[PDB]
């Protein structure tokens, strides 16, 4: 069956370079031109660029956006796209899909997470969202990289919980809050791995 | 003479029952071979798009047969026959009379149908924990409503907010906001709430420390 | 940007492949071929295996014998020469099996009264089945909850119907006897959930059945199929019935296209073959012996009388056969026919075959014509089935047999044609260019016919080995081991591919042991002595366990377990050790100038095991190194223990610690006691009694048991004390040590000890770490370099936490070290606990054995109490070698009148 | 024990020696072509398949052995003739199956008869399933367990 396995993104910093691969099994992948479309967090699909097959040149097309900063190139041999990434930026930062096709996009890779940043490795800090007359939380603040788990009473309590999106904010650092629902003994427990952060609070006026 | 497509923003849909996507272009997309040079993609949550629909009205292999598109020139559409509660994600139309697409557009968000909910907003303050750092955090929450579309506006302002949103619920069908107010402690003990509006609500709301 | 003729292509390729996905797709739904993967038997004269078949039919044997006499059939009432006489025989001979009633009861779960309801047809389809999925390779109990249907031709022959009426709570007489049954439990017992249908259509049902399996199959809704037919004669009604037809013939012999054929002659089978799609066996890696190709069922319809054969239907079903899988005759080399003996059935069968296979067929290539029923006779209901047995058994071994009894050609049949050949002597039918097929065919009594194309499958050192057999009882695990041990007196013999064939390709039961052999020679002493019910040999173990699988617990101790060259076998044999002593010494190298993989090798230069700060780094190195080892072989602690420094060890296999910083805690522990060399002593020894005698003075490191106990102190104290316990009893056994641990002399070191290593980041366990300092569970981040210096000062409280864990459902202790120390302790405390009464209890390496097959035997040590190990680690690159099947243990069941 | 032999051109002694179930489903079997509004002398010759559900009840097994010259003893109880037989004499030419799986058993002829269509095999199937207790051998089999 057709398969489109990608690899190599990952955290890098404002400047450097990281190539991509998709490596495709199942089909001749020299048939086909190879395409790359981004998705930055929370927005839409942008095209980055594609590669013809060699029946049609073996040339590349870019977005203006990565123009002189990205190129596209194929290994038929061993059936990989690639994408390398030079001078990469913060608004880089995405997931990456590889796709089969210039103009039917008829499949998808699994995508691959870049994200750009000058941000060092940085545990969280949580603090207290709580009630005074049936709604309460925690806000999990500052911290750095993705991701921060959070579970409630050591995850006895489900019902009613809401754990959002982190926002990503100015200072280059993530934030998440989690709350749940319950009128009239209420511990969130958050844990950051990469930092080796563990922390509980209880939440009351 | 760039070529658009567009579609509705949002679709609710209801398992069991058929659903219908429309998609108008800016230029007939009908070819001289006699195909529409229309695709149609879907990306659900956390996963990679897939194609559905090519040239129209063709089902790629492999993609359930309760998918079909039709119509012609600048008016096409996506049926489904039954909905599945799988089906719900980001469903685009994409032209291929002009290439390349630089965006796939905003696209359809469908999602599952449910009665409108009002949002039950909730203030938080800054803990005194913070506060004793330097910075102040103030959580204006909007929870269990439907549709999406619940904004917020402060009221200590612009440029230090930001907001969140959970997926739809897998049990009451409703979503879920969170916007975060952001002042130094300065600026915060400088003064001494949220003003919400949503469709499911009478008039606007607000919440104040 | 993309032209026009740019994207056309990509659109017009995307219809293009659709329309090649659906043609496929077609394809298989209609024609996809299908994989013999196996085949089982039980035949007349003993012939109760494929490869014993062949090797009747390459002699042209003939299994025919006299009537039953342990059947309880009134031989002497039964016959009587005259046709016309109603109730008996006027022939004396068929086909029986050796052993009819014979049934492993026990293996089935089948109590001995239901054994006995059971018809027997039933009770050797379960062996067959069984045999069946281990002949393909395949550990039967892999197929519990999987798609497997299973697809039969049986009919009652009236087994337990002149017993008298009895007692039947359990209604084992009706299950006992229903040909449903026959089929569905065979699903009940190998715990498949595929469609299972019996099927009657006389003497075609096994064809007919394959003929559904083959659609069940195609169709995705068996993933694999069991696919057969059985015939017992429990009464000789048969040939009673037969007999007042003047249909059987009179010596009993099937002499079909024979001019001698005069009638039937009847016997019993139980024939099975295992069919998955090919290109399913591929994917799975299954072997092929031979593909089914498409196959075809009809009617007679009105025919001259209901019983009569047709010749046009014959005609059609043939042409129908063919044309479902794209064939024309030509391409069919050989057919093994109905071929029954009949003197009106024959001739219709032949000129059916000369009017299709043999007009205008090549002259230098005639069809060749045979019928495993001159060998065998009339299997009934497993009659097709026999047959296609016959025709792959011919494929793999190159050759048709001969068909007996065709001195003289009927000559009611004009061969003269000269398209069809008998079969008159063995015939050369070599894998070459020309593709080989052959094709069955059955037309039984009540009309419908079936006609089957098969076709020849695709073209396709001195280490230690573990070799494992089990079986669910003593006597049956003495001959699988006795088996085996035959086996490999073979020169054909590959060990490493008979213990991997041992490993994967059989169920583990319940009675089990092992040998573990570096030669055949070797592999055969250990299962001879398993064959005879003895475990004497070091290489040789054996237990018994009632479940599959354990909760396991690594324990690590302190010292005392250190020897030379201890693990230096393992650096050579074993990958997995080395890799993991190589990333204890690149961690260990900013602290150190030597090397562990130096000191177990015994290097020039590199220290030696009595100081302290060699030791310590040493055995942790050793046994991390050994918890990996355990590790890929599938063994994964649910529980940790360590025992003093042992807790080191115990916390970075349960992820609590990197190996830096657990390196650190033992370098930087391990110096420091090296300081207090001369100044300390310990000695082993109940606890509340040790601390009344140990008031006088002010110098108990470790609670091991209720009777063993260490104490701690100065050198002094320690024989003052030493002499009371001496001129008084219980002995006091010294320790191997310059200092004294887990008593007040530590405190000095504390402030360094805490600044040295205070740089450490636990990091949360993976897996439960007990500690023995704080008796409880801990998480990995409590495990700061306060608690290391607590673990040195404190008290060891080792036997609480086995007990702890024992009683918490803890079932396998397995001690991670160079040399079993706590073994006994743990066992004894196991003991006393409110645990398990059956938990195991292993070390990993001793003393005198730390090569690769001492591992492999304390592996196997756990194994055979239920641990469950992935033997084929052991095996890199070996093939499974086909092994004999179960060795059943039977009892005779026969209800008689 | 009703049936119409000469119309299906069986003999007395054939008939006698008949399982009900074998006579029965021939009166059916005829019926059910009538009931379709097919003249049954159309099917002679068509790829029409027949699928049934029938086990033995023990008809004539409590019988004194008699003389059999024409062997309908033989197929006159056994159920692959149960369906044999209807494609004997309606001259019917498709795939003629008798299975049993108990209770189940007309449901899986069904599901092999739609099988069978949808191949293209048979052009028509007849499908169903027969029991008539020629003995009370289930009503005491069952009672030993209290299943009744
Ligand atoms: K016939
Ligand atoms: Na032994
Ligand atoms: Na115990």
């Amino acid at each position: 069956e057709v398969q489109l396995v990608q690899s190599g993104g990952g955290l890098v910093q404002p400047g450097r370079s990281l190539r991509l691969s998709c490596t495709a099994s199942g089909f001749t992948f020299g048939d086909y031109a190879m395409s790359w479309v981004r998705q930055a967090p929370g927005k839409g699909l942008e095209w980055v660029g594609f590669i013809r097959s060699k029946a049609y040149g073996g040339t590349t097309e870019y977005a203006a956006s990565v123009k002189g900063r990205f190129t596209i190139s194929r290994d038929d041999s061993k059936s990989i796209a690639y994408l390398q990434m030079n001078s990469l930026k913060t608004e880089d930062t995405a997931v990456y899909y590889c796709t089969r096709g210039g103009t039917l996009f008829d499949y998808w890779g699994q995508g691959t997470l870049v994200t750009v940043s000058s941000a060092s490795t940085k545990g969280p800090s949580v603090f207290p969202l709580a009630p005074s007359s049936a709604a309460l939380g925690c806000l999990v603040k500052d911290y750095f990289p993705e991701p921060v788990t959070v579970s409630w009473n050591s995850g006895a309590l489900t019902s009613g919980v809401h754990t959002f999106p982190a926002v990503l904010q100015s200072s280059g650092l993530y934030s998440l809050s989690s709350v749940v629902t319950v009128p009239s003994t209420y511990i969130c427990n958050v844990n950051h791995k990469p930092s080796n952060t563990k922390v509980d609070k209880k939440v009351e006026p | 003479d760039v070529v658009m497509t567009q579609s509705p923003l949002s679709l609710p849909v209801t398992p069991g029952e058929p659903a219908s996507i429309s998609c108008r272009s800016s230029q007939s997309l009908l070819h001289s071979n006699g195909y529409n040079y229309l695709d149609w993609y879907l990306q659900k949550p956390g996963q990679s798009p897939q194609l559905l629909i090519y040239l129209g009205s063709n089902r790629a292999s492999g993609v359930p047969d309760r998918f079909s598109g039709s119509g012609s020139g600048t008016d096409f559409t996506l049926k489904i026959s039954r909905v599945e509660a799988e089906d719900v994600g980001v469903y685009y139309c994409m032209q291929s009379l002009q290439t390349p697409r630089l965006t796939f557009g905003p696209g359809t968000k469908v999602d599952i149908k449910r009665t409108v909910a009002a949002p039950s907003v909730f203030i938080f303050p800054p803990s005194d924990e913070q506060l004793k750092s330097g910075t102040a955090s103030v959580v204006c929450l909007l929870n269990n409503f439907y549709p999406r579309g619940a904004k917020v506006q402060w009221k200590v302002q612009s440029g230090n907010s930001q907001e969140s949103v959970t997926e739809q619920d897998s049990k009451d069908s409703t979503y879920s906001l969170s916007s975060t107010l952001t002042l130094s402690k300065a600026d915060y003990e400088k003064h001494k709430a949220c003003e919400v509006t949503h469709q499911g609500l009478s008039s606007p709301v607000t919440k104040s420390f | 940007m993309v032209t026009d003729s740019e994207k056309v292509a990509e659109y017009l390729r995307r219809a293009t492949l659709d329309l090649r996905a659906a043609r496929q797709r077609i394809r298989e739904l209609e024609s996809d071929p299908i994989a013999i993967v196996s085949m089982a038997c039980r035949l007349p004269g003993g012939v109760n295996t494929p490869q014993r078949l062949w090797e009747l039919l390459r002699e042209g044997g003939e299994t025919l014998s006299g009537f039953p006499t342990d059947r309880g059939w009134d031989l002497a009432r039964l016959h009587h020469p005259d046709p016309d006489n109603p109730g008996t025989s006027y022939v004396d001979k068929g086909g029986f099996l050796d052993d009819a009633a014979g049934f492993d009861a026990e293996f089935f779960g089948v109590s001995p009264r239901e054994a006995a309801a059971m018809d027997p047809q039933q009770r050797l389809l379960l062996e067959t089945s069984w045999e069946l999925v281990e002949n393909a390779g395949i550990d039967p109990h892999s197929l519990r909850g999987t798609a497997t249907g299973v697809f039969l031709g049986v009919a009652k022959f009236g087994y337990g119907e002149d017993t008298a009426a009895a007692e039947d709570v359990e209604g084992y007489s009706v299950t006992g006897v229903a040909p449903a049954v026959a089929s569905g439990r065979i699903s009940y017992t190998m715990g498949l959930e595929g469609p299972s249908i019996s099927v009657d259509t006389a003497c075609s049902s096994s064809l007919v059945a394959l003929h559904l399996a083959v659609e069940s199959l195609r169709k995705g809704e068996s993933s694999m199929a069991v696919v057969g037919g059985a015939a017992v004669m429990a009464t000789p009604g048969v040939f009673v019935d037969f007999s007042r037809q003047r249909a059987l013939a009179a010596d009993g012999r099937s002499k079909a296209f024979g001019a001698g054929a005069d009638g039937f002659g009847f016997s019993e089978g139980v024939t099975l073959v295992l069919l998955e799609r090919l290109s399913e066996a591929r994917r799975n890696g299954h072997e092929v012996l031979a593909v089914v190709r498409g196959s075809a069922l009809n009617q007679d319809g009105a025919s001259n009388g209901l019983s009569a054969p047709s010749g046009p239907a014959q005609r059609r079903v043939i042409r129908q056969a063919l044309e479902s899988c794209g064939l024309e005759p030509g391409d069919v080399d050989a057919v093994e026919a109905h071929g029954t003996g009949t003197a009106l059935g024959d001739p219709i069968e032949a000129n059916a075959l000369l009017d299709t296979y043999g007009r205008d067929r090549d002259a230098d290539r005639p069809l060749w014509l045979g019928s495993v029923k001159s060998n065998i006779g009339h299997t009934q209901a497993a009659a097709g089935v026999t047959g296609l047995l016959k025709v792959v058994l011919a494929l793999r071994n190159g050759e048709l047999p001969a068909t007996l009894h065709v001195e003289e050609p009927t000559p009611h049949v004009d061969w003269s044609s000269g398209g069809v050949a008998l079969l008159a002597g063995n015939q050369p039918w070599r894998r070459g260019e020309r593709t080989r097929r052959a094709a069955v065919s059955a037309f039984g009594i009540s009309g419908t016919n079936a006609h089957v194309i098969v076709e020849e499958a695709p073209e396709r050192d001195g280490r230690p080995v573990p070799l494992v057999v089990s079986a669910r009882s003593t006597a049956a695990l003495r001959a699988q081991a006795a088996q085996i041990a035959e086996l490999l007196e073979r020169p054909d013999a590959d060990l490493a591919g008979v213990g991997l064939g041992l490993a994967t390709t059989r169920a583990r039961h319940e009675h089990r042991a092992a040998v573990v052999a570096s030669t055949r020679e070797e592999a055969v002493r250990g299962l001879r002595e398993i064959a005879a019910g003895a475990a004497t040999a070091d290489a040789v173990v054996e237990g018994v366990t009632e479940v599959d699988g354990r909760n396991v617990v690594f324990l690590f101790p302190g010292q005392g377990s250190q020897w030379a060259g201890m693990g230096a076998e393992l650096l050579s044999s074993s990958p997995v050790f080395a890799g993991k002593i190589r990333a204890c010494d690149e961690s260990m190298a900013p602290m150190q100038d030597w090397k562990v993989s130096d000191v177990l090798r015994q290097a020039p230069g590199a220290p030696g095991l009595d100081r302290v700060d060699v030791v310590q780094p040493v055995l942790f190195a050793v046994m991390v190194s050994l918890a990996e080892l355990w590790r890929s072989y599938g063994v994964e602690p649910a529980a940790v223990v360590g025992h003093s420094q042992g807790e080191i060890a115990a916390a970075h296999v349960a992820g609590a610690l990197t190996l830096e910083d657990a390196a650190k805690l033992v370098v930087g522990r391990s110096r420091l006691m090296r300081s207090l060399s001369g100044e300390g002593g310990m000695a082993a020894v109940g606890e509340a009694a040790v601390r009344e005698r140990l008031r006088p003075w002010q110098d108990v490191a470790a609670v091991n048991g209720p009777r063993s106990v260490v104490v701690s102190g100065e050198p002094g104290a320690l024989r003052a004390f030493s002499e009371d316990c001496a001129a008084e009893g219980i002995r006091v056994r010294d320790i191997d040590v310059d200092y004294a641990s887990h008593s007040p002399q530590i405190e000095r070191v504390r402030e360094e000890l805490l600044e040295t290593t205070g740089d450490i980041a636990p990091r949360p366990a993976r897996v439960t770490f007990h500690s023995t300092v704080e008796s409880r569970s801990m998480d990995g981040t409590e495990l700061d370099a306060r608690y290391w210096y607590r673990n040195l000062r404190e008290t060891v409280r080792f036997a609480d936490a086995v007990t702890r864990l024992a009683e918490s459902g803890y079932d396998a202790f397995i001690e991670v070290s160079p040399h079993p120390v706590v073994v006994q302790a743990v066992e004894e405390a196991v003991e006393e606990a409110d645990g398990a009464e059956d938990a195991v209890v292993v070390g990993s390496l001793h003393r005198d054995g730390g090569d690769l097959s001492a591992f492999l035997r304390s592996m196997a040590t756990a194994h055979v109490s239920g641990v469950d190990i992935r033997w084929d680690v052991a095996l890199p690159g070996a093939a499974p070698f086909a092994l004999p099947t179960y060795p059943f243990q039977r009892k005779r069941y026969w209800l008689q009148p």
